[PDB]
């Protein structure tokens, strides 16, 4: 799954 | 003082990132595009954090910020090598340690994209841009990047006008001499959106003739659907 | 009364041009693109005569003439398909007998640039573009239009600051409920330049497959160094 | 030589 998404969640 | 959003881009601005080109590899097209794609990866990882600071970007949904950034990424990246490079001549600062004349663009196939890049920098120097202003368009650009896949439109036109509103609010205190100069910056806009989908299109090429290495996120946003 | 370069622009506006698609031909993807092109070819002509109404425009050299005009016609040309297309619903005015729905921009292959050109619509809708604002909008991206081979630098930029002059003048007294609509109507010229970027590349990419018959003058802006 | 030249020397 998505690491752009990934890193919105940190 | 000034406008509040204006000092609080500033704080949020990133740290410089050094491209480390590999000392040990010869010179070549392949070398100078992984170096760059390298440091994209790299400053697309800070860009996401960046984008956080931005008042009610992080109130969207996960959805409309994805959007955001998989239409704007190339924008902020570019508007970065403009500012770094209005005190330079014909040469673009990707990095301190990564400085690309017009013979290093001729030799990494990047000679078209970068004039582009160096049109903008003309621009810019005439206007005299500051990095008040360069950290407000950088959102604004954010903001105004036209995603085909928002979800909530009422939202994304209210951050907009947010950031409109501190670059107008900017400009009227900072710039009596010039009334239109908000109206200005914002017309550097369209150029910016053309050398962006320039770039997305030329590194998107590179990526299918696979000779050039890419590391995951900035794969993940060449690849977005636009 | 309201500000003269806009009322002057309104009385330039060309007259209506019918799209005559050939009721002897099939109906095909050919068919289309070819009553397009005929169209553009047509309208192009009084494009050229409606510039030379523009303030400043005729005082710059035919050379900055033809660089501005060879930036910016596709520009044009869709912000007239887009403000025929503001009363409609998922469907663009070419023409009043040549309206393009989703089917036959499937069947013509301008589904993803039709789809551009709705986005467009789609937000001039929100703002409720006014024909005033339209006319202003069109000079604007002619002056803004980003040419990398302009002669008189400055020239072009005091038409540029003329005609964002006639607008902001226009949005002061018309529009007082929004002291940024001006900014906001600037706001829209990026995407304009992205689905302009797009047509020019994908009509080009239709003159080399070399099946769709263009007229000189259209072939001449197509063949364009942009 | 240019038809954009000639319609813009009318
Ligand atoms: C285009 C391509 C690669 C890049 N790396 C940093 C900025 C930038 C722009
Ligand atoms: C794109 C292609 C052809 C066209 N004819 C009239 C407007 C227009 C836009």
């Amino acid at each position: 799954n998505s690491l752009l998404l990934h890193l919105l969640k940190s | 003082p000034y406008n509040k959003i204006v000092s609080h881009l500033l704080v949020a601005e990133p740290e410089k990132i050094y491209a480390m080109p590999d000392p040990t590899v010869p010179d070549s097209d392949i070398k100078a595009l992984t170096t760059l794609c390298d440091l994209a990866d790299r400053e697309l990882v800070v860009i996401i954090g960046w984008a956080k600071h931005i008042p009610g970007f992080s109130t969207l949904s996960l959805a409309d910020q994805m959007s955001l950034l998989q239409s704007a990424w190339m924008e902020i990246l570019i508007l970065g090598v403009v500012y770094r490079s209005l005190s330079f001549e014909d040469e673009l600062v990707y990095a301190d340690d990564y400085i690309m004349d017009e013979d290093q663009s001729k030799l990494a196939g990047l000679l078209d994209l970068n004039n582009a890049i160096l049109q903008l920098v003309k621009k810019y120097k005439s206007m005299k841009l500051e990095k008040e202003e360069f950290v407000t368009l950088k959102a604004i650009a954010l903001a105004n990047s036209d995603s085909m896949h928002i979800e909530d439109v009422e939202a994304v036109q209210k951050l907009q006008d947010v950031l409109h509103e501190a670059l107008q609010d900017y400009e009227a205190g900072q710039h009596m001499e010039d009334p239109r100069r908000a109206g200005k910056m914002l017309m550097t806009l369209p150029l910016l959106r053309q050398t962006s989908t320039k770039a997305v299109q030329h590194f998107y090429n590179i990526k299918l003739e696979g000779k050039v290495p890419m590391h995951k996120l900035f794969l993940e946003m060449l690849e977005a659907k636009v």
